[PDB]
């Protein structure tokens, strides 16, 4: 029973969590109309 | 800590300071700034003025509770009766009666509001606390006991309200972003963004 | 992403047969096959979910990748 | 027999006073067809109005909630006289 | 100009008449008169084909169906005249206070052709002729059970 | 201004729906026919058809029974499926011969 | 021509399907599995995305328990309606998708009323249809002014705004709901409640059809926690509660958060599920605490996406009234469960018909640790 | 009376019991569908009137 | 009666008639092969359940 050993587990997974959170939260709107904020991404439209 | 022998929290150094960093390389704003006709509304330096510019939303408020128990009213009475009164004529005082009621109170509360922190000076909690407790003083004239307590307390705790969740809260919580690095805490290696987040669009209707 | 996925659904696929049987005043054991087929096909399904979100998470990363932000790769091993 | 709260007033007088809600009752179709096609014009025009104060706002909003008459106090007391 | 103007002017008259009058029949009757005023303002904008539409579909098919109501419900409506002085000119107030000082745009005239109408709804609009017919079909099916 | 004049016979029309994208592969076939793109429908597609046949027969049978017309069920209902998965499959493979999506073994197959 | 044939599959497939149901009449199989399957197969093909996905499994949901091939037709009316309204790029969009869906809820709450019912029915009805018709002709005449002045028709304006807000049900233009969904089948009521709602939702996240007002979600809160408190009847508690649920999401929706709108009413139409469907008191229990948002079921992780939402916007009246109106409303979810377990002897009809009720609060039992990661 | 009544009600009870497997599952299914069949705005109900004891179609409606 | 085409399923509940369809046929084979496979496991079952294993007859009249 290493007990630094899974102390530091458990703070590297939780703060990988935490960074994955935060990256997740970072959302440009998704509109189909707003191609402004969205001009680089790869969509085509059937209209 | 989470331990029984030092005290919880931590200590910062009030001598030592962190030199700002920028959320993001580049800053794009959705939000727009407050208009000129806010700002004017929100002008009390002349009580009059600051006065006679907000009663037009106590006279709404008024003329909609009042055409509200006016319609109550006419939609009892029937039609086919015929009925030897005007309807107009009872319904009239209603409509009239609430709207004014309501742009007294509404310019009771600006006015005392005004004066109170052009004589005082300084922007504070207690002029709306003293323009709210002259409001419910007016409403409570006649009323039986109890009541001369709870409105100038109910009237004086809404601009207090308005004050902590209109005013106090955002210019508090303006710094916390939610993306890249907690605003505190820049030396963490989180994702570094080129530009903020525009969830939407700046609104227009 | 979830790494006790198929645990957690084999134990809501018990769930959801001894649920039914409780709800329709049956006892727990009754209707042993509708067990089997519960338990397997909650497994699936969360182990399917599991897929969708992890696939759906590297969408979002490739996504903030296009707009700026700057990913490095211990963050790009977030996603799986 | 168990302790029991006190009913203020007469047995025949509440029963009466009770009975002043027994009127005839128009239908709620009437007062809608108002209220919606008020709030649909009230809804275009709000987009004009000046930026108000939150605290302007606040009394607003207390002042009608106080104003506001239930439909069953007009309904218990109104009466068809001049 | 003078007709244009007439017939822009007595829309109104045909519309005041629809409420006013007491009687369900006659209030038909009315719609019907105002209908074709409409069909008439129609051809002074340049429409022949719009305007026989709205007859056909109006004039020609609702009327019947709102007739063919009004004789199976018949009511006495004639119970009293509540067209009280103080009634009428508060609702010619009503009107006048909705219908003024709005933006007002110069008359104009647009030769139609049925050509280009209907090449638009068969090839490129074509999404909505078909539409239109579900929806005539979720009528059909709901009206008739 | 004029007029300009119009031919009745040949009056410019377009279908209802377009798909605004410039094709990023070679286009075998510029406008497929259905003939073509049937011709195009890959070999796993075919299977993928085959299987929701004989799947939607079984389901059909099913729920068919339980109204004392199995058969009928059965059948309508393989068709249906069949139907709608060979009309997806041939979009697919009319996408493909436009260029619009991969097409590396279309070309390959047919030059 | 390709890009057409993938919508006209959908009617090729719907009309066969009618003409096989139609064919095949019988009194052997009122209840045609068989069509409902064809119908279920037929909704895969205009699946597109997720909110597509969405929709089609709520119609799917929602198509298991209506009894016989003509309501299930119209049910498939209403999801063609809801398919076109997401897609819808102007006000002509707009106006047919909804029009249309108006006239399928006009038939199936006229189609599954008894004859001992129809006084009650036909005049909700009949008061939904002209209410619908003041909003449908007030939309028209503002798009007819915006048409004319600026020479377009674009779905960014307030016209659309306004409209959207009375087809969502929020502010004053809420009594529609309450007039028709208490005189209706309790089915009808609770699939008209949700599956309309995505398809608002898709459109105001889609085509930037917000407002900086936030008024109407403050008055939708309110009011709905209010009026809850305060019904009597168990069927105003449930439609008071969605008033106020939908405007607090209207608020989250303007702001940008689409994906917890679309998490949301995908949580609610599971809680609401096992309440409107009440067979057994349990499920029932469990439907409501959902609703009410109680942290061991998937409601709470619902409730917990839009106020999460709430605290980013930092409007501190906003998280001021929720708090004090989800209290209330609480209140009146304790009623409901006081009703049910404290009050009297309950006893209930064994209509045993639970189709997607088990799994739906299986779903909502178990699917709160696998949704966590969004909250 | 009681024994009369009670004569009334053997004559019942035989009835009811002497009916053959058959039958009684043929019952079992005419009142099942007589359940399915209490909604009135079903199609079938637009085709044909019901016969009240055993549901099948009398004539078309 | 007003019909006369309604299906053998419906008017023979109890009993269906003898398999015609090829695909009725198949299903007929099955359900002998499933009715004797669920006999085998059933006389299993009765083995562990022990002395009387729960077994039932039909009772004389
Ligand atoms: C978790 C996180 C969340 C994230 C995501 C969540 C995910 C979301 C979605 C997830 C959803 C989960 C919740 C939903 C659960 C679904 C509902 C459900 O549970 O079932 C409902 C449904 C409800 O049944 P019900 O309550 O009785 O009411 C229906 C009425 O009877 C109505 O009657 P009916 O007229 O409608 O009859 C039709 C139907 C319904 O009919 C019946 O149900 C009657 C009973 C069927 C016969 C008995 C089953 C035979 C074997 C079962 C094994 C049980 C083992 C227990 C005891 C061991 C015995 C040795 O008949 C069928 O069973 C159709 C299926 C065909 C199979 C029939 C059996 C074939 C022979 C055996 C196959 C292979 C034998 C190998 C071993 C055999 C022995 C171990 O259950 C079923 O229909 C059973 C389906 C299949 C039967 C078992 C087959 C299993 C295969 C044998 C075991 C071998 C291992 C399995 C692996 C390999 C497979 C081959
Ligand atoms: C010619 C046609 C006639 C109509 C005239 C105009 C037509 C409409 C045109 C435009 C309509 C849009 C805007 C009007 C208001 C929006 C409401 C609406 O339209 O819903 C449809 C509504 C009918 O809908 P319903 O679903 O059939 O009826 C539901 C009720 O259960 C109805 O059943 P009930 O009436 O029997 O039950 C009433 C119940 C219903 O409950 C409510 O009224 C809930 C409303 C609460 C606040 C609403 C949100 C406030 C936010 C306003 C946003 C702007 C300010 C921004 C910041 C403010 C932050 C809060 O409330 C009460 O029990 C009475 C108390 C009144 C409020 C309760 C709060 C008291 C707090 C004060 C504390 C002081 C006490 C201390 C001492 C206590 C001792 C222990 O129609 C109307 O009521 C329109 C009448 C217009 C009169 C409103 C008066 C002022 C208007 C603005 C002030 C905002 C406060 C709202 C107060 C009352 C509004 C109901
Ligand atoms: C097997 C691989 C699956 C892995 C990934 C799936 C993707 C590949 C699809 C492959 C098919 C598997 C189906 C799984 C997903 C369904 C999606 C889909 O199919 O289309 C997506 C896919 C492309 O769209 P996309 O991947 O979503 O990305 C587009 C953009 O990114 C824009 O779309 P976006 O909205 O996703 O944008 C990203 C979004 C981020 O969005 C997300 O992160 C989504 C999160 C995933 C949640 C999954 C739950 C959704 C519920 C739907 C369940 C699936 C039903 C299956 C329906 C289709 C069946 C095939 O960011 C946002 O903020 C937008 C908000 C999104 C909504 C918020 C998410 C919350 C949902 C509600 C959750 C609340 C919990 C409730 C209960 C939970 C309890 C555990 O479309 C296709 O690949 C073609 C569709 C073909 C389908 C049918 C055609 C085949 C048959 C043809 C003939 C049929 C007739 C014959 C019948 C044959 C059988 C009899
Ligand atoms: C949910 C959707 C609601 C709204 C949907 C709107 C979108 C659908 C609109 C289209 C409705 C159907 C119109 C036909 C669809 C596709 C077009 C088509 O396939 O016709 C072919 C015509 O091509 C053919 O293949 C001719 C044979 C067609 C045979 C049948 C295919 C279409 C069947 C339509 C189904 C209607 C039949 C009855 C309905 C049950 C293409 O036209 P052209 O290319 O201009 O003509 C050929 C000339 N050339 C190729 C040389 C350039
Ligand atoms: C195991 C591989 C082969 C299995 C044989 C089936 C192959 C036949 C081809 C497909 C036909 C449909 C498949 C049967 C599944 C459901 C059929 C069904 O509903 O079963 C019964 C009733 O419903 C049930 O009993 C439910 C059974 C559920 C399924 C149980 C069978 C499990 C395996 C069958 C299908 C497996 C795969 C099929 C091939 C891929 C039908 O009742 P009837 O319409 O009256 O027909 C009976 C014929 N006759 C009375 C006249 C003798
Ligand atoms: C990752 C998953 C988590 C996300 C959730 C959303 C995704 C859904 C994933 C699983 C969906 C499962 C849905 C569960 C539905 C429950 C099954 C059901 O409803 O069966 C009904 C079906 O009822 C019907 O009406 C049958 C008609 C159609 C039958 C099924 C149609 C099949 C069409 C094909 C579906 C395949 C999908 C096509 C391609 C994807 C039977 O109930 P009843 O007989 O009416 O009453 C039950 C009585 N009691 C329980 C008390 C004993
Ligand atoms: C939910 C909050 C509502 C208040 C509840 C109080 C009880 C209601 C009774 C009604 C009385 C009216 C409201 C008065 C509360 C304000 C506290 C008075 C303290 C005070 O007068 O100082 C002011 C600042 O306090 C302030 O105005 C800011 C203090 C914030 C109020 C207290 C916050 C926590 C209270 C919650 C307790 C339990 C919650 C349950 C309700 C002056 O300040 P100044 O700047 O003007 O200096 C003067 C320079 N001219």
């Amino acid at each position: 029973v290493d007990s630094q050993a899974e102390w530091y587990a458990e703070y590297d997974k939780l703060e990988k969590a935490r960074q994955k959170r935060r990256i997740w939260k970072w959302r440009d709107s998704d509109s189909r109309d707003e191609y402004a904020i969205n001009a680089e991404e790869p969509v085509i439209y059937i209209r | 800590t989470f331990n029984y022998v030092i005290p919880y929290g931590g200590s910062s150094s009030y001598t030592i300071n962190n030199e700002p960093v920028k959320a993001e390389e580049v800053t794009v704003d959705f939000s727009k700034e407050p208009s000129a006709s806010s700002l004017k509304l929100a002008d009390k330096s002349d009580w009059i003025a600051y006065t006679f510019n907000n009663v037009p939303l106590m006279a709404t408020v008024g003329l909609l509770a009042g055409a509200h128990e006016a319609f109550l009213h006419y939609e009892r009475t029937p039609i086919y009766g015929k009925r030897t009164y005007n309807i107009i004529k009872k319904l009239a005082p209603i409509v009239i009666n609430k709207t004014a009621y309501a742009t007294l109170l509404g310019a009771i509360f600006c006015a005392t509001d005004a004066l109170y922190e052009n004589y005082s000076g300084k922007k504070s909690y207690t002029s709306g606390m003293v323009a709210g407790a002259a409001t419910g003083a007016v409403f409570a004239i006649g009323r039986p006991l109890p009541q001369p307590l709870v409105w100038p307390l109910v009237f004086a705790a809404a601009p207090v309200i308005a004050d902590l969740f209109g005013e106090v809260y955002p210019e508090s919580m303006k710094s916390a972003r939610g993306y890249g690095t907690p605003y505190g805490f820049e030396n963490l290696d989180d994702a570094v963004p080129t530009r903020n987040p525009i969830r939407r669009n700046p609104h227009h209707y | 992403g979830w790494e006790y996925a198929g645990t957690y659904g084999a134990l809501c696929g018990m769930v959801y047969a001894i649920g039914s049987n409780v709800i329709s005043g049956r006892a727990w054991f009754r209707r042993p096959w509708v067990h089997v087929t519960s338990v397997t096909l909650s497994y699936l399904g969360s182990k399917l979910l599991d897929e969708v979100q992890d696939t759906y998470y590297l969408e979002h990363l490739k996504r903030v990748e296009r707009k700026g932000l700057q990913v490095t790769e211990e963050h790009k091993k977030l996603f799986s | 027999d168990e302790p029991k709260h006190q009913i203020p007033g007469n047995a025949l007088d509440n029963w009466a006073f009770l009975r002043t809600y027994a009127k005839p009752l128009p239908d709620m179709i009437h007062y809608y067809y108002y209220v919606y096609l008020f709030g649909f014009f009230f809804v275009y025009k709000v987009a004009d109005f000046p930026e108000y104060s939150p605290r302007v706002l606040v009394m607003a909003a207390l002042i009608g909630s106080l104003f506001y008459v239930r439909r069953d106090w007009v309904h218990r007391e109104f009466k068809d006289s001049p | 100009m003078l007709l244009i103007y007439i017939m822009l002017s007595n829309i109104v008259v045909l519309a005041l008449s629809v409420v006013l009058t007491s009687s369900p029949f006659m209030a038909l009757m009315y719609s019907i008169l105002l209908y074709l005023n409409v069909q008439t303002i129609l051809w002074s904008l340049g429409y022949d084909f719009m305007a026989l539409i709205y007859a056909l579909v109006y004039v020609g098919a609702l009327a019947v169906l709102f007739l063919f109501v009004v004789m199976m419900v018949r009511i006495q409506v004639s119970t009293l005249s509540t067209k009280t002085i103080q009634s009428v000119l508060s609702w010619l107030a009503i009107i006048l206070i909705f219908s003024y000082g709005d933006v007002s745009f110069s008359f104009p005239c647009g030769a139609e052709s049925l050509l280009n109408f209907g090449t638009q709804l068969y090839s490129s609009c074509s999404d909505l002729t078909l539409l239109n017919s579900l929806a005539l079909t979720i009528a059909l099916f709901g009206s008739l059970v | 201004t004029w007029p300009k004049p119009i031919n009745p016979y040949d009056v410019p029309s377009s279908p209802a729906y377009h798909r605004l994208q410039e094709p990023s592969y070679p286009v075998i076939d510029k406008d497929p026919d259905f003939w073509t793109a049937v011709s195009n429908v890959r070999k796993e597609e075919w299977g993928t058809t085959a299987a929701v046949a004989a799947g939607t027969f079984v389901m059909g049978y099913y729920l068919g029974a339980k109204g004392h017309t199995g058969k009928a069920s059965a059948y309508f209902t393989s068709f249906l499926a069949t139907k709608s998965i060979t009309l997806y499959h041939a979009y697919n493979s009319a996408d493909r011969l436009m260029g619009f999506k991969e097409n590396s073994r279309e070309v390959v197959k047919n030059v | 021509m390709w890009e057409n044939l993938w919508y006209l599959d959908i009617l090729i497939n719907v009309l066969i399907i009618t003409i096989f149901g139609l064919i095949s009449c019988s009194s052997s199989a009122t209840k045609s599995y068989d069509l409902k399957g064809c119908f279920i197969i037929s909704m895969v093909g205009g699946v597109y995305d997720i909110p597509s996905a969405i929709l089609w499994c709520l119609a799917s949901l929602s198509i298991l328990n209506f009894n016989g091939f003509f309501a299930s037709l119209f049910l498939v009316f209403t999801w063609i309606s809801n398919l076109f309204a997401m897609q819808s790029l102007n006000f002509l969009g707009i106006y047919l998708a909804f029009e249309m869906q108006s006239l399928c809820l006009l038939v199936l709450g006229k189609i599954t009323a008894n004859e001992n019912q129809r006084w009650f029915a036909y005049r909700g009805l009949l008061k939904y249809l002209v209410l619908s018709l003041i909003a449908g002709s007030i939309f028209i005449f503002h798009a007819s002014s915006s048409y004319l002045q600026s020479g377009v028709m674009i779905s960014d304006s307030l016209v659309t705004y306004v409209f959207l807000l009375f087809k969502l049900g929020v502010a004053p233009f809420h009594m529609y709901t309450l007039e028709l969904f208490s005189v209706v089948s309790r089915h009808v009521a609770f699939v008209f409640s949700t599956l309309p709602k995505l398809s608002v939702l898709y459109l105001i996240s889609n085509s930037n059809i917000g407002s900086e007002c936030v008024w109407w979600g403050l008055i939708s809160l309110w009011l709905g926690s209010i009026s809850q408190y305060q019904s009597v009847f168990v069927r105003s508690i449930l439609l008071y509660s969605s008033v106020a649920e939908i405007g607090l999401v209207l608020l989250v929706l303007q702001e940008g958060f689409s994906w917890e709108a679309f998490s949301w009413v995908s949580i609610y139409f599971l809680s609401l599920s096992g309440v409107w469907h009440a067979n057994s008191k349990f499920v029932s229990a469990i439907s409501v605490a959902s609703i009410a948002g109680l942290p061991p079921f998937l409601g709470f992780i619902g409730k917990a996406q839009i106020l999460k939402s709430l605290v980013s916007i930092n409007l501190g009246i906003l998280i001021f009234s929720s708090i004090l109106a989800a209290t209330i409303s609480f209140i009146g979810y304790l009623r409901l469960i006081r009703l049910m377990y404290l009050v009297s002897p309950v006893k209930w009809k064994n209509n045993k018909d639970s189709s997607f009720i088990n799994w739906s609060t299986w779903m909502l039992t178990v699917g709160t640790l696998p949704m966590v990661y969004s909250v | 009376s009681s024994a009369n009544n009670y004569d009334l009600l053997g004559q019942q009870h035989k009835f009811e019991n002497s009916k053959v497997f058959e039958e009684m599952l043929v019952e079992e299914e005419i009142a099942k569908d007589r359940e399915l069949l209490e909604d009135k705005n079903l199609a079938v109900h637009q085709l044909y009137i019901f016969d009240p004891q055993t549901q099948l179609a009398a004539r078309p409606r | 009666s007003l019909l006369k085409n309604y299906p053998p399923s419906y008017l023979y509940p109890f009993r269906h008639p003898k398999p015609e369809g090829v695909i009725e046929k198949v299903l007929f084979n099955l359900g002998s092969l499933f009715r004797s496979a669920g006999q085998g496991m059933d006389e299993l079952g009765s083995l562990m359940l022990g002395n009387g294993g729960m077994q039932e007859s039909v009772g004389p009249n």
